[PDB]
């Protein structure tokens, strides 16, 4: 598996110095069968950063419950452990999406099994693990 | 006007109902008009407002399409589905607008996408299509139609406009690359399509991306197949074709374009020397079915061979090995190509490497196969010269 | 030129609105055409 | 169009030989399959629309919008003609007892009639020797050299007092320069005036496309360079010819509208005049030049290939072939094949198919098998409206014959006619061309009824 | 004129029969046409 990544890195290596530019970073794993997003790309640039082979391999190896916990923390701005419809509306507005009050309420309600009209950490964990 | 959607639906229904008919009268009288309508709708007139005198069309949209999904669905739209209308589609797109902010945006977008996917999977929300383009469609039919050139030009403009954001451009380039094998069947009618393709890969990173996907062996195989067909036709008949060598010329030009830049030239030289050398020899064999296009193809192939044969010792040894490999297949009766191979070897002289690769027995058998002197003076001279060199 | 019937203007803000609407109509037609080329 | 006699004999022999039902079924299947393939080729041809529209407006002989020129259609059978030698002359030189002449180009000479006027008893010619060669030179004195560069053609002896002599050539000769020698018994060395007699020459010749032969290596190099020049010129002319198509399609689109225009040979619609001028005026000239250059290239290629084969054989002589293998290998079987995408050749094949099917249908059993193949619908949908008027009437006759005593076939044909007429008459009110494009269906009905 | 396929007679009694049959066909067509002009 390392051979394909090495071949792609070398093929995208311009000056032959074993290092590439971050402007072409998305194209390297775009050619490998994976499809990233722009936000993913800026996040990957932020995490590491010109990239050499070791950092590229580290990035590829990470292509965890810590991520789910961080997402839950980002969703619950107040830190109260409960995701209200207001918090979801604020998150959607920040992301740029447009939604109705009825649609968001229905989304929250369909995300609750306990009938309390609220999202818990266990509920989000179960929703994420649904296959 | 405000009823534009119904007119567009009529035009698109007529287009898709009459896009697969090969008769030239239908292409000229129905498909061309729908293509022109679609081309006018896709590419609107340049803005005249004082603020927007400079910015292009892409800078004017109030919504931003998603990277890896298509929300518009033509199958339901053509059946007058209220849930797949223009306003419904526009309502599903987001309005155009430190490390922690980047992270938070990343996870919010990702898990909101997952939440929406689950909602569509269990509930009633419509599921967007995936951006994976099929390789057989009406697009190949329209792009190479010999009925009329204007239809090809309009289709080229449409597909050029379809590739603006790189997420769509990747798929568009993949489909166009898949359409590469139509060059031989539709020799001159492809003149437009090529002009589009070269424009879409005019940047270096797109060429490198296509090279990483394995396009160089594809073009090489196409070139060898075309040269073999040319040789077979030359052997049998004596017809004249004013378009002979167009497809081979175009494919060789495309290969040279792929090779000109440094990275793929350095990487892919070890796999392309045999193809180019064999093609050059086979083209040089032509004596009657020879045109100007074939002459230019031979010249460019020779230039490519000269360019690739410059490097370190390992690459020179590999080139010698493949040169002996191509010398092996040629029979013992022809006295032209081995002369070229051996004078090339003596010019590059290396003297002991064929002892390691085992090419000595090849030239020993070459000496053993000579039964005449009048017709084999050049081969004997070059073989003796290289034997004294070695 | 003396016929009255043959003689039977737009501000700037509505010009901006029209250009924007042209942009979204172009984008919608692009996505509609892309939808018909998906793999089946 | 070369296979008229072949299909004639095939139809006759198939009609006269009694055969099993399986052989009849196979034969009918082959005929119908060829017909269907040619119809499919014709209806999808890239130039089919242009030719179909042009047929009813202008009068044109050939199809001058073909990408690959067809050797069969480019090579008609040209007949011999009587040409006076002075009309094709270019340069001449006289000596004491010989005359050397050069022509404009190559010619296939068959007979020479020589006339004598103002003869005197002092001296006349007893033996005339004819010499010819096909090597093009710029100066006559250069070719004046006697022994090496001439070939014997004919020696003719004359009775005393002869006035006209008929030098016949058993095999026609392809010549560019000629020489006449007075062997047994005069001419001015500078001007060529003869006081004893006056000589006039006639030839039974026709224009010929041929090139100089190759004998050595520099001749091969000159041939290669000339062929490259001819290929370049042909490429330029071909591009100039194919550049005419967009204008032709624009004019066709404008003509199809048929808008009335306000203003007797000048009162015809201006767009029709432009169409005729564009097609029959410019495309025809470009096509003729292209055909000439293609013929020259073909002749040069044939000469070069023959020289290469001879040289290879000479080198190898320092394998028996049967009679058919010799023809297959040699240059004899090289120039009798039509291009694959040719409109005229497909039309000719459809004509032959119609003729053969008309011959075959006179057998009742073959008629039943053909109607079982589904020939009536194919003829109704494709060949009723395409071709010359004679072909259309022949197709009508064949369709009438196929239903001679078959109630089912007659019902099928009547159903087709009635359905088309009703469908057209439904929308006749909103479009009169529907009502005016029923002439062939009604003609078919008239022909079927008129035969009791 | 040398084509064989281009060359690919009736007695008197069958001529009489044919003329008679023509007569009855004419009469039948006459009555058929008269049938469409009756009162309604
Ligand atoms: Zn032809």
């Amino acid at each position: 598996q390392i051979a394909e990544f090495k071949e792609a890195f070398s093929l995208f290596d311009k000056d032959g110095d074993g290092t590439i530019t971050t402007k072409e970073l998305g194209t390297v794993m775009r050619s490998l069968g994976q499809n990233p997003t722009e936000a993913e790309l800026q996040d990957m640039i932020n995490e590491v950063d010109t990239i050499d082979f070791p950092e590229f391999l580290t990035m590829m190896a990470r292509k965890s419950e810590e991520e789910i916990r961080e997402a839950f923390r980002v969703f619950d701005k107040d830190g109260n452990g409960y995701i209200s419809a207001a918090e979801l509306r604020h998150v959607m507005t920040n992301l740029g999406e447009k939604l109705t009050d009825e649609e968001v309420d229905e989304m929250i309600r369909e995300a609750d099994i306990d009938g309390d009209g609220q999202v818990n950490y266990e509920e989000f964990v179960q929703m994420m693990t649904a296959k | 006007d405000s009823c534009w959607e119904l007119r567009l639906r009529c035009a698109l229904s007529l287009f898709l109902m009459a896009v697969n008919i090969k008769t030239p009268v239908v292409v000229e009288n129905i498909t061309l008009m729908c293509l022109r309508i679609l081309q006018k709708l896709i590419k609107p007139p340049a803005p005249t407002s004082k603020k927007n005198k400079d910015v292009p069309v892409e800078a004017l949209t109030t919504v931003k399409p998603y990277c890896n999904e298509i929300h518009a669905q033509a199958q339901l739209w053509l059946k007058r589905d209220p849930k797949a209308s223009y306003d419904a589609w526009k309502k599903c797109l987001p309005i155009r607008g430190s490390k922690s902010e980047l992270r938070h945006l990343y996870l919010t977008e990702k898990y909101v996408w997952r939440w929406k996917q689950f909602l569509s999977r269990r509930g009633k929300r419509t599921s967007p299509l995936d951006l994976k383009l099929g390789h057989n469609n009406w697009l190949r039919q329209v792009l190479f139609t010999p009925a009329t050139q204007a239809a090809r030009q309009a289709a080229c403009t449409i597909v050029e406009a379809l590739a603006t954001i790189p997420s769509r451009k990747q798929q568009v380039l993949d489909l166009l690359t898949s359409y590469l094998d139509e060059l031989s069947i539709a020799g001159e009618c492809a003149a437009e399509y090529l002009a589009l393709y070269q424009k879409l890969i005019t940047s270096a990173h797109w060429k490198v991306y296509l090279a990483a996907r394995g396009v160089l062996p594809y073009v090489g195989n196409l070139i060898t197949k075309e040269i073999a067909r040319l040789l077979a036709l030359e052997e049998a008949t004596l017809s004249t074709d004013l378009q002979q060598g167009y497809a081979l010329k175009s494919l060789t030009g495309l290969l040279s374009s792929f090779v000109e830049v440094e990275s793929i030239k350095r990487h892919f030289k070890s796999r392309l020397v045999g193809t180019v050398l064999n093609g050059y020899l086979c083209l040089r064999k032509l004596v009657v079915q020879r045109t100007k296009l074939i002459d230019e193809t031979q010249d460019m192939l020779l230039e490519m061979l000269e360019d690739m044969t410059t490097g370190t010792e390992s690459e020179t040894k590999a080139f010698m090995a493949v040169c002996i490999e191509t010398a092996k297949r040629y029979n013992l009766d022809d006295y032209r190509t081995p002369v070229f191979i051996f004078e090339r070897l003596c010019s590059i002289i290396m003297a002991g490497v064929m002892a390691q690769c085992g090419g000595l027995e090849c030239m020993l058998n070459r000496l053993a196969g000579i039964r005449d002197f009048k017709q084999g003076r050049h081969l004997l001279t070059v073989l003796l010269k290289l034997f004294s060199y070695c | 030129s003396q016929f009255l019937l043959t003689r039977l203007k737009m501000s700037e803000t509505e010009r901006q609105s029209m250009e924007s609407e042209r942009a979204d109509r172009s984008l919608f037609v692009q996505e509609l055409l892309l939808s018909t080329l998906v793999r089946e | 169009r070369k296979a008229a006699q072949f299909v004639d004999l095939l139809g006759y022999f198939s009609l006269k030989t009694p055969q099993t039902e399986k052989k009849l079924k196979e034969y009918s299947q082959k005929a119908v399959e060829i017909l269907r393939t040619q119809n499919h080729i014709l209806t999808n041809h890239p130039n089919s629309n242009i030719y179909n529209t042009l047929s009813g407006l202008v009068e044109f002989d050939g199809y001058y919008l073909e990408s690959d020129p067809c050797l069969v259609c480019n090579n008609p059978e040209v007949p011999f003609c009587y040409i006076k030698l002075s009309s094709i002359k270019v340069d001449t030189r006289y000596t004491t007892t010989q005359q050397v002449v050069k022509l404009i180009g190559s010619h296939t000479i068959s007979k020479v009639t020589v006339k004598i006027g103002d003869l005197k008893r002092t001296k006349m010619v007893r033996t005339i020797n004819l010499y010819y060669n096909n090597r093009t030179v710029q100066a006559i004195v250069e070719l004046k050299n006697k022994p090496a560069r001439w070939h014997k053609a004919k020696k003719v002896q004359l009775t005393p007092g002869q006035t006209e002599v008929k030098i016949d050539l058993p095999l026609p000769i392809v010549a560019s320069n000629l020489m006449i020698e007075f062997a047994d018994f005069f001419l001015c060395n500078a001007c060529g005036f003869c006081k004893y007699a006056r000589f006039d020459f006639m030839l039974y010749a026709k224009p010929c496309c041929a090139v100089d032969p190759i004998e050595n290596e520099e001749d091969r190099k000159k041939a290669v360079s000339n062929i490259n020049t001819l290929l370049d010129k042909a490429d330029r002319v071909y591009h100039q010819l194919m550049g005419h198509r967009p204008q032709l399609e624009n004019l066709l689109c404008k003509v199809n509208e048929a808008a009335p225009e306000k203003p007797t040979s000048a009162s015809v619609n201006r767009y029709i005049l432009q169409l005729a001028q564009e097609y029959c005026g410019d495309c025809k000239n470009s096509f003729d030049e292209l055909s000439k250059i293609i013929q020259k290239v073909f002749a040069s290629r044939k000469e070069l290939l023959e020289y290469d084969l001879q040289q290879r054989e000479a080198a190898t002589k320092s394998p028996t072939f049967t009679a058919s293998q010799y023809r297959a290998l040699s240059v004899l079987g090289c120039g009798h094949t039509s291009s694959t995408k040719c409109y005229g050749c497909a039309s000719a094949v459809t004509e032959h198919c119609i003729t053969l099917l008309r011959a075959l249908a006179t057998n009742p059993a073959l008629r039943h098998i053909l109607v079982s193949q589904g020939l009536i619908r194919e003829l109704f949908d494709y060949n009723l409206r395409r071709g010359a008027a004679a072909m259309r009437e022949e197709v009508r006759q064949l369709m009438c014959l196929l239903t001679r005593d078959n109630p089912e076939a007659t019902q099928q044909m009547n159903d087709l006619i009635i359905g088309k007429v009703s469908t057209a008459l439904k929308g006749h009110w909103a479009n009169p061309d529907l009502a005016s494009s029923l002439q062939y269906e009604m003609l078919l009905l008239t022909d079927s009824i008129s035969k009791e």
